[PDB]
C-alpha cells in the first residue's frame, strides 16, 4: 500500500511534468501557426489595397465614359 | 486521566520529509500553584532520541494551544519502522520539568495519502529492571 503510494505520487510528477512538455511543444505550434497568419494578413491586406485603387480607377474611368455618352447624345 | 491531545501527521512525498504538526492539548491536570500548569510539548521521532523538538512554554493554561510545525527529514522506505513520540511536560523555573504525559505512534499503522489529523488521550510515561542479563546452571 505505502510503496505503491509513493510510486504513485512520483508518477503523477512525471505524468504532469511530459505534460507541461507537451504543452510547451503545443504553444509553439500556436506561436508559429500566429505568426504566419498575421503575414498572410499583411500580404492579403496590401492585395485588397490594390483592390481598393482599381475600384477608384474604375469609378474615374466610367465617370469619363459617362461624360462622354453625355456629350454624345 | 491528564488530557487529551490534537495533533497533526502527514508525509510530503516532493520533498521526502515527515511534516508533524501539534495542534493543541485540552483536560491536562494541574500541577502548579495557581491552579494552572506550564506545558510544554516535545516531539522526536521513536527510533532515535536524535534532534528532539520542543515547542514554545505556554504560561498557566490546561488548554495549550501550540499550533506548531515539525519537520522530519527521513526517507520514505525507513519512515515505515519508524515511531513518533510526543509527550507533554510541565515546566517549572526552580526544579526538574515534570513529564505530564507521552504518547507513541507507529507508523506502520499510520495511513499516509490523506492528511491525518487527531485526538488521542494521553497516558503515563513508563519508568523495567536495568540489568537484563540472565546466568543459566544445573543443579544436582
Ligand atoms: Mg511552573
Amino acid at each position: 500500500e505505502l510503496e505503491e503510494m509513493q510510486r504513485r505520487a512520483d508518477q503523477l510528477a512525471d505524468e504532469s511534468l511530459e505534460s507541461t512538455r507537451r504543452m510547451l511543444q503545443l504553444v509553439e505550434e500556436s506561436k508559429d501557426a500566429g505568426i504566419r497568419t498575421l503575414v498572410m494578413l499583411d500580404e492579403q491586406g496590401e492585395q485588397l489595397d490594390r483592390v481598393e485603387e482599381g475600384m477608384n480607377h474604375i469609378n474615374q474611368d466610367m465617370k469619363e465614359a459617362e461624360k462622354n455618352l453625355k456629350d454624345l447624345g | 486521566k491528564l488530557g487529551k491531545l490534537q495533533y497533526s501527521l502527514d508525509y510530503d512525498f516532493q520533498n521526502n520529509q515527515l511534516l508533524v504538526g501539534i495542534i493543541q492539548a485540552a483536560e491536562l491536570p494541574a500541577l502548579d500553584m495557581g491552579g494552572t500548569s506550564d506545558p510544554y510539548v516535545k516531539v522526536f521521532l521513536l527510533p532515535d532520541k536524535k534532534k528532539k523538538f520542543e515547542t514554545k512554554v505556554h504560561r498557566k493554561t490546561l488548554n495549550p494551544v501550540f499550533n506548531e510545525q515539525f519537520t522530519f527529514k527521513v526517507p520514505y522506505s525507513e519512515l515505515g519502522g519508524k515511531t513518533l513520540v510526543m509527550a507533554v511536560y510541565d515546566f517549572d523555573r526552580f526544579s526538574k520539568h515534570d513529564i505530564i504525559g507521552e504518547f507513541k505512534v507507529p507508523m506502520n499503522t499510520v495511513d499516509f495519502g490523506h492528511v491525518t489529523e487527531e485526538w488521542r488521550d494521553l497516558q503515563s510515561a513508563e519508568k523495567e529492571q536495568e540489568k537484563l542479563g540472565d546466568i543459566c546452571f544445573s543443579l544436582r
